[PDB]
């Protein structure tokens, strides 16, 4: 016997000192190196094996990072910041990771050179503030009324994905969807593309046939074949309550003693259904769409009035239809009003694609919701196309909200680095060295672009750095396709200011978070 | 590796390893599926884990039923699944073209070339090839002869010669029967019914419906000559109240009265049906058939059979529309207001019993817009193979009718496409000409595989065909009986234009995406 | 779609337990990381303020020391690149005797800066060429950095001052006393002939009285006892015999064939009389001490006692040879009495007790001879072992000074001057090798950085001050140990000097090891299997 006595429980480890900092920085560098080669217009794609047996062939950094599992907590923090960048702005996920990895890599030097992490953190925060100032300075305005400028911005956003082959069609689709989704009510502007901009993937066909509809498409068919599958100018009526006969909430029981009470009860059930159908018909609609089941007898009474019925649509699909055709979902048909009747859909067609029926409510006038019908080679191709379309729509929304633009291809990075170095020339304290280190660490984006392009990093980067020292060279970047220095006033690669601001903020703050950390303790039970 | 450093139990293939793995998987799939192409191909035999026997020749069925656990194989299987879902043909050609594109691309990548240039060449070659395919298609009025030729060119590749000859007439007649002018063809209106009592050549087309269920009452007539069809969706069995009624009585007489009075609701609808039947046909010459999507309890069955009415219960949901289009009635969800004008008509209804199963035939319809295909064979695997073949034939005929054009087959179209691509290659700038050449060589796989399956050699047959095409300019294919060049237009070897376009698009897209994959991870655990 | 197969080709043909690392990131960066780790482990023992490290090897033997070579020997290093660095360190130790920690620090700095150069876009070949050019420049510069020469080795005070710096890194607190001991021991050795033998310095470790009680003995000391009864001679006349102190026997087979009773009765008497005659013949030459390399017979011992002869039995042949060297006798192969030329002479041989250990001392009154012994006292075995390592370092430094008398300033002064000169040179040559040359120059900063870190001061202040001072022109200025604030002072006046050969060989070996590690591209490791030794 005599079991050992000790302060902390077993399986409780603890390491401290330079080892923890080095391990955290190495984990961040490994996370960066995982997706270092997936940046730029010449990025290669990666194939990821889902544990559930799926395959994710993707170029996006966030999907790659979220599809892998790590044990080191610093890698978990890096994945979390990647997800945060993806959610906040939409793109820039594989740039912020690289930036954070480089910043931690250059901070490791000062950590090893007897400098306390707090000084490094203060220098990092001053550098971040000056980066924000420089980006706000070098930005240019954009008028959202010019469709060509918006298309160019979306193209520059999607030149690095696999959809650059059909870039023109993709940009048109994304811009149209964002414009359709844009809404304002009660003075509250709203661009909510995660609910009212739906992407539907139907494998087969050709990618060139993909388009955005002026309406909503659902995978539903008429309840009864006698119903019309083609109505010219339908009057939409939406419901979210069953058209059947159902038990009440209170516990209720009948007690039948007379002979004719059973038939009377059944007849009153039928009459209740008939009354509901008559209440619906009194508005004289053309179709009825419900989120809950519709009884066969109700279907008969609806067909008697020449009304097409769709049985069970989802909540989100019903909301999209309401936004598109101008209807208003109601629960009790007794309280139906003419305002709730959905007029504005220019055509309702129920056609067959492949071996399945699909319902189209397209041709709407002024629709506030849309569906993007994607057709392609297979499921994974369509998934990647959908991810690229999400990136494009997020970029379009960011530009619509924040109409300033900054040069791409590392031109902004080099301009900010040069401005930071010029400002650091004036400081005299010990904080200047980490400040300049961050300034030059910001140059990783053009270096990675040159490395991915296959060109030589050293001389190209040196020439670019020399070029940025002149009076007006803030728009000089690199070609990701030819490996040459070009003015981005000519190449036309521009990025939203919000995306760059979010990227720099997230990278610097992740570096700050991982610099503060020491004395890792693990193994304790909840 | 970085991933292995972060996750020790993770598998990683990077740089040339990913390309090698993907190309090896594609080559293995291609090698398996080479023998499928062409009518001279070899039947594959598939045994499942439960011992079920599957005789087939389709690329998609083979892909689904091979015991393969490879990622690239999964991607190619999904591509072929989409190909089958939309067009219904070209899966074997899909796999062959994907594998040959990957092999030809590797032939240049292994010499230090970068895959991006190959992909650019592939894109340019695909654009030119689509232009040429649009140029070469034959716009024709789809009469019966052309549809028969297309159905033959599918079914002979799928099944035996005589069986294919029978299925050609069956499929073409069925499609022409259900087809409406300037209206999309609905393939749900063709029942594919299986029976297992005759030879495979006994498969035929019935201008009506065959139902896998018969009358459940022995006293009902087994054969009705002139019938009136009542297609209904009304429950004719006892239904309990939704609100938990229960009965309360104080003596046996009250119990008897309540028992008699609890059948009145269903009895009213049965009486309505009987009154309609009596009014419509006052003699015994005409018949009355009731097909119900819901159950019919024995009491209602006896009541109906006492009036000379044949009642079928628990019919299929689509059978409502099938009977409405074929017989010509109105599917009723309630008997509130039923009139003789909602009754369908059938010129013959009879019951056929096969072992423990019973079938009902509804023939001699006036103008059946929906028909059925009766698959007959001695074995289950024979029935499955015939069903797959007729699916392929129906898809081919529907595609031929939809797209008013049709493309010469027998390997001519891709030979001409490759020659045109070679001619156009100098117009491509840079080193994408290598990708264009690889695309042309990959397109040339189909005549090669056809030559092997016919028992000939690639080099001699291919050079003969290409020389004939260059000298004459006609669309010359592969004669699988002699190996000489042959113009597929006269002999009636046709291919679907949509199938070729889908093949080009999907193969190019998937090959480009696979070639650009440089790193494979399995680190989700 | 749930497993990634191995790529066809070499990946599949690889053996079960083997590993294959190829490319830049998989191999070169990993090797640089391993070398950096090794340098990090060894760094904190550099300089006078280096801390001792207690290393327990696989045999449970305890080593406490701050000698880099010993630490590397007692560490079971597994990584091949770190193994090559350790081999370079051991080669430096064998060639010179001091500078191993310099080798590791310089190699680690060079490899880390090479990794930085590779990351910023340079190639391996260009980095290697730049490093070689910079090493050639440093070797050219080094002779111009010599501040003073030995100029005399027969002196005691001057030799002690010269050797103080070498044994200041080890045993920082008390180095003057050790310097005096090693100086006296080395001056006893090293006659008018220029040749100096390191092995001629003997170290005897006797526990008990602290290291301050150590002394230098001109002769040999053996932790043994005397076979006979005589225990002290004042006019020693050692006669050395490699043969056992017994009557020699045949080599095939000795059979005493007795045929009559008279032979049986007379055999033992005759044998004893013969042995007595031999011993008396030995003693009649004036010899009073007999040293034998083999077993001592009982009758031989009895007759040696009868004639007042001191018997010592040196079992090991090396001790016998060293005693022959120090006394002046020749190991006779038989038991014949020694002739005058082979006769051994010594001032005094006696049996003495030191602490609780019985020793036999062969002592010369003159301050000369062929071999000198340092008697090390202490309160711990590990402490005496560390003092012995320091003595070895000092003796090797004396040997180096005999080979070459040039000296260069220490305390990071030479490293800073080399860094400044190489940086100045590299700014003139155009091309991609200038980055490699500048990084090679910067790699010299790791020495003053390590010294400042171990001293408890801020390294950056010290480095900036050293650059400033060397910019005015004072090239003999290094960091000051006796200062809490970061401060610098002249090294020529303080007497803190480093041997020129040590720096030259250390730089050469470190850069050679770094270049050799960089040249490796692919690593094909076999299954470790066994190989316990
Ligand atoms: N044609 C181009 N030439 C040079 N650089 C480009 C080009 N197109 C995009 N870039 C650069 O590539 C970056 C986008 O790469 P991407 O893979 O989208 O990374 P992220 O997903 O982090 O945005 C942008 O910062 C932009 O500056
Ligand atoms: N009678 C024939 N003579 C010559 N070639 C033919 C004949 N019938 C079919 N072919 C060719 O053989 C190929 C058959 O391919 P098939 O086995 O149907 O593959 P899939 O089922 O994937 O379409 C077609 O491309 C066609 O051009
Ligand atoms: N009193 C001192 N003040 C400053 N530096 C010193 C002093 N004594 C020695 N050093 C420095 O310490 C270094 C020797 O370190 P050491 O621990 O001996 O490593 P190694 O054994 O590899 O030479 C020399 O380069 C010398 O410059
Ligand atoms: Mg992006
Ligand atoms: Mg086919
Ligand atoms: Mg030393």
């Amino acid at each position: 016997g005599h079991r050992p006595v000790l302060v902390l429980s077993q399986n409780t480890k603890r390491e401290s000192g330079r080892k923890v900092q080095s391990g955290n920085i190495n984990a961040a560098k490994t996370i960066a190196d995982i997706i270092r080669t997936c940046l730029g217009p010449k990025s290669m794609m990666k194939m990821l094996l889902d544990p559930m047996g799926g395959i994710v062939m993707t170029n996006d950094g966030n999907a790659i990072l979220r599809e892998i599992q790590v044990q080191h907590p610093a890698a978990k923090s890096m994945i979390e910041i990647s997800r945060t960048q993806d959610e906040e702005v939409g793109d820039g996920t594989t740039s912020v990771i690289i930036l954070a990895g480089e910043m931690l890599s250059v901070a490791e030097h000062f950590l090893e050179q007897q400098m306390h992490p707090t000084v490094v953190i203060s220098a990092y925060r001053k550098a971040l503030d000056d980066m924000i100032s420089t980006l706000k300075k070098i930005s240019i305005p954009v008028d959202i009324s010019d469709s060509d400028m918006m298309l160019n911005i979306i193209n520059s956003s999607i030149t690095t994905k696999a959809i650059s082959r059909w870039s023109s069609l993709a940009c048109n689709i994304a811009l149209d969807a964002v414009k359709m989704v844009q809404f304002e009510e009660n003075g509250r502007k709203e661009i909510d593309i995660k609910k009212y901009a739906r992407v539907e993937k139907i494998p087969g066909g050709i990618i060139e046939d993909s388009c955005v509809l002026r309406g909503v498409m659902i995978n539903k068919d008429v309840t009864h074949p006698r119903m019309r599958r083609y109505i010219k100018n339908p009057r939409i009526v939406l419901l979210d309550s069953s058209l059947e006969y159902k038990k009440g909430e209170s516990q209720t029981d009948i007690e039948i003693t007379r002979e004719e009470d059973f038939t009377r009860i059944l007849q009153m059930e039928e009459e209740y259904i008939q009354q509901l159908c008559e209440d619906i018909i009194q508005l004289k609609p053309d179709v009825v769409i419900t989120e809950k089941g519709i009884s066969d007898l109700a279907q008969h009474y609806l067909m008697r009035a020449n009304i097409t019925a769709i049985r069970r649509v989802r909540k989100t699909d019903n909301n999209r239809i309401a936004r598109a055709c101008g209807a208003r979902i109601v629960s009790r048909p007794e309280e139906l009003r003419e305002d709730d009747v959905g007029t504005g859909a220019g055509l309702l067609e129920i056609k067959k694609i492949g071996d399945e029926y699909f319902t189209f409510i397209t041709d709407c006038k002024d629709p506030k919701a849309c569906t993007i019908l994607l057709r392609g080679a297979s499921k994974e191709i369509l998934s990647e196309v959908e991810r690229n379309l999400q990136d494009a729509m997020q970029v379009c929304r960011n530009v619509l909200l924040d109409p300033q633009l900054v040069p791409g291809g590392g031109a902004s990075e080099m301009a900010v680095a040069h401005a930071l170095t010029e400002k650091s020339k004036a400081m005299t304290g010990v904080e200047q060295w980490p400040y300049r280190a961050v300034a030059q660490a910001l140059e990783v984006i053009p270096r990675t672009l040159i490395q991915n392009c296959g060109a030589s990093t050293i001389r190209l980067l040196t020439s670019l750095r020399a070029k940025h020292t002149q009076e007006n060279c803030e728009t000089w970047g690199v070609n990701g396709e030819t490996g040459t220095l070009v003015d981005m006033k000519e190449l036309g690669i521009w990025e939203p200011l919000a995306v760059k601001l979010q990227t720099y903020k997230t990278a610097v703050e992740t570096a700050v978070l991982l610099l503060r950390i020491d004395d890792i303790v693990s193994g304790h039970k909840k | 590796a970085a991933v292995k450093t972060l996750n020790p139990k993770a598998e990683v293939a990077r740089a040339q390893a990913a390309l090698a793995v993907n190309i090896s998987a594609a080559r293995g799939l291609q090698d398996v599926l080479r023998t499928n192409l062409g009518p001279k191909g070899t039947m594959k035999m598939l045994v499942s884990g439960a011992g079920d026997i599957k005789l087939t020749k389709d690329g998609n069925v083979l892909l689904h039923e091979m015991q393969i656990q490879h990622p690239t194989a999964s991607l190619i299987a999904k591509v072929a699944t989409a190909q089958d879902d939309i067009t219904g043909d070209g899966t074997t050609s899909n796999v062959l073209i994907i594998g040959e594109l990957l092999k030809q691309a590797d032939l240049y990548i292994s010499e230090g070339l970068h895959p991006r240039i190959i992909t650019e060449g592939f894109e340019a070659a695909k654009e030119k090839a689509l232009q040429f395919l649009e140029e070469v298609k034959v716009s024709r009025e789809m009469d019966r002869e052309t549809l028969i030729d297309v159905a033959r060119t599918s079914l002979r590749t799928k099944v035996h010669a005589e069986l294919a000859d029978v299925l050609t007439e069956a499929v073409v007649d069925s499609i022409l029967a259900i087809k409406k002018q300037d209206e999309p063809i609905d393939l749900f209106m063709i029942e594919i019914m299986e029976m297992k009592h005759k030879s495979e050549t006994d498969t035929s087309l019935i201008r009506g419906l065959v139902l896998d269920h018969g009358a459940r009452h022995p006293d009902m007539k087994k054969r009705v000559e002139d019938a009136y069809i009542l297609t209904c969706n009304v429950s004719l069995e006892y239904e309990k109240t939704e609100v938990n009624s229960g009965f309360f009585y104080k003596s046996a007489e009250e119990r008897e009265k309540l028992v008699k009075a609890e059948r009145k609701f269903i009895e009213d609808r049965v009486k309505k049906i009987i009154e309609l039947k009596r009014k419509v046909c006052g003699d015994s010459d005409k018949g009355f058939v009731v097909i119900n999507q819901k159950g019919i309890d024995p009491f209602s069955l006896d009541a109906l059979s006492k009036e000379g009415i044949v009642a079928l219960r628990r019919a299929k949901r689509r059978n409502m529309e099938r009977l409405t289009l074929a017989c010509g009635g109105v599917a009723l969800n309630s008997f509130d207001d039923l009139s003789p004008d909602c009754l369908g008509h059938a010129g013959l209804v009879y019951e056929y019993t096969l072992g423990e199963e019973k079938f009902t035939f509804i023939e001699k319809c006036n103008n059946p817009r929906s028909v059925t295909l009766l698959i007959k064979g001695p074995n289950k695997h024979t029935l499955t193979q015939i069903k797959d073949a007729v699916r392929d034939g129906l898809r081919a005929v529907k595609n031929a009718i939809d797209d008013g054009c049709v493309v010469p087959g027998a390997g001519a179209v891709e030979v001409a496409m490759a020659e045109a691509l070679i001619k156009h290659k100098p117009s491509v700038k840079g080193r994408a000409q290598l990708g264009v050449q690889a695309f042309a060589d990959a397109l040339l796989i189909i005549p090669k595989v056809l030559a092997q399956n016919s028992g000939f050699d690639l080099q001699e047959t291919l050079v003969k065909i290409q020389a004939e095409h260059s000298e004459s300019g006609q669309l010359v294919g592969v004669d699988l009986n002699t190996g000489e060049p042959m113009v597929a237009a006269e002999v009636g070897v046709w291919d679907n234009y949509c199938v070729k376009k889908q093949l080009l698009h999907s193969c190019t897209v998937i090959a480009t995406n696979i070639l650009l994959v440089d790193e494979i991870m399995r680190a989700g655990m | 779609a749930l497993h990634v197969p191995k790529a066809p080709g070499f990946a599949q043909m690889l053996k079960e337990g083997a590993k294959h690392f190829s490319g830049l990131e998989e191999a070169v960066y990993r090797n640089i990381q391993a070398c950096k780790e090794l340098a990090q482990t060894t760094r904190t023992a550099y300089g006078p303020n280096g801390m001792n490290k207690m290393v327990i090897n696989h045999l449970e033997k305890l080593f406490v020391t701050n000698d880099a070579a010993t630490i590397l020997r007692e560490l079971e290093v597994q990584h091949p690149a770190a193994k090559m660095i350790v081999m370079a360190s051991h080669m430096q130790e064998q060639e010179v005797g001091d500078g191993t920690n310099f080798v590791l620090v310089f190699a680690g700095a060079l490899l880390e800066l090479a990794e930085e150069l590779l990351r910023i876009g340079l190639s391996v070949s260009e980095v290697i060429e730049g490093y070689e050019i910079a090493c050639r420049k440093a070797h050219e510069i080094l002779p111009n950095l010599v501040c003073c020469s030995a100029k005399n080795l027969r002196d005691i005070d001057e030799v002690s001052s010269l050797l103080r710096t070498s044994i200041m890194s080890k045993q920082y607190g008390n180095e003057v006393f050790l310097a005096k001991l090693i100086a006296q021991a080395c001056v006893s050795i090293f006659p008018d002939s220029g040749h100096f033998n390191v092995d001629n310095i003997r170290v005897c470790k006797i526990l008990g009285s602290g290291i301050s009680s150590s002394s230098v003995l001109h002769g040999m000391v053996f932790k043994k006892e005397t076979e006979g009864d005589v225990t002290s001679v004042k006019d020693a006349k050692i006669a050395v015999y490699s043969c056992p102190f017994d009557g020699m026997i045949t080599e095939t087979k000795g059979t005493v064939l007795i045929k009559t009773a008279e032979e049986l009765m007379n055999f033992s008497k005759g044998e004893e009389n013969l042995m007595d005659a031999q011993v008396k013949a030995i003693a009649d030459t004036g010899a009073n001490v007999v040293v034998t390399g083999g077993k001592v017979a009982d009758m031989a011992l009895h007759y040696a006692n009868k004639y007042n002869i001191m018997l010592v039995r040196l079992n090991s042949k090396w001790d016998l040879r060293r005693l022959c060297k120090t006394v002046g006798a020749t190991a006779l192969p038989r038991l014949t009495p020694p002739v005058l030329e082979e006769m051994g002479h010594c001032d005094s041989v006696y049996l003495s007790e030191v602490g609780d250990t019985q020793v036999v001392v062969f002592k010369h009154e003159k301050e000369d001879g062929a071999i000198s012994t340092i008697v090390l006292r202490g309160s711990t075995d590990n402490l005496m072992d560390d003092i012995e390592r320091a003595v070895d370092d000092g003796v090797n430094t004396f040997k180096v000074l005999t080979r070459d008398k040039r000296l260069v300033p220490g305390g990071g002064a030479t490293e800073i001057e080399l860094a400044k000169q190489i940086t100045s040179y590299g700014e003139t040559c155009p091309g991609l090798e200038q980055y490699a040359i500048k990084k090679f120059a910067e790699a010299f900063e790791a020495i003053p950085r390590a010294l400042a870190e171990n001293s408890g001061v801020k390294a950056n202040e010290v480095i900036s001050k050293l650059y400033a001072v060397h910019q005015e022109g004072n090239k003999n200025v290094g960091l000051d140990i006796e200062a809490e604030v970061p401060a610098v002072k002249d090294m020529l006046e303080a007497g803190i000097l480093d041997t020129y050969l040590g720096k030259y060989w250390a730089i050469k070996l470190a850069t050679n090891a770094a270049v050799t590690v960089l040249r490796v591209d692919q690593i094909i490791m076999a299954k470790p299997a066994g190989g316990p030794k």
